[PDB]
């Protein structure tokens, strides 16, 4: 039953349903994090 | 810069020294001199503006962040408007809201 249908589709990974959007978005908001505080005031 | 401008440097204080020489001053330390130590303190005299908001103080309350320097878009300006520096170095730090 799961195995070989959407229980395996899991397994695949982003394969069906997934966006780009918020994906870029949590890419960018890492990049934020890791770059901001070390970022100068000026 | 009208403490320890490079014409200022030369011209004032060559003056001074040969008016020490010329009372004898090197001759024996006797005399009193008139500013002849100037290239000794350039960038110590006046050199700086330092100015705490109290009202970013008093919003802000016990912990926060101390100090900032601030430098402008035009370096040698801040003598010429002190008031219009301090404001533009205050530009920066500031609540926001977008």
């Amino acid at each position: 039953s799961s195995g070989g249908g959407p229980a395996v589709v899991n397994n695949y990974g982003d394969i069906h349903t997934a966006n780009y959007d918020e994906f870029y978005k949590g890419q960018q908001r890492r990049e934020a994090q890791q770059q901001a505080p070390i970022l100068p005031v000026r | 810069p009208a403490a320890d401008a490079i014409a200022k440097l030369i011209i004032e204080t060559t003056g001074n020294l040969l008016g020490y020489f010329l009372l004898g001053g090197f001759s024996s330390a006797g005399t009193i001199a008139a500013d002849i130590i100037m290239p000794f303190l350039v960038g110590t005299i006046a050199a700086w503006l330092q100015w705490k908001n109290t009202g970013r103080a008093t919003e802000l309350g016990w912990v926060h962040y101390w100090e900032l320097y601030q430098q402008g878009a035009e370096t040698n300006s801040w003598s010429l408007a002190a008031l219009a520096a301090l404001r533009g170095g205050f530009l920066v730090g500031r609540s926001e809201t977008v």
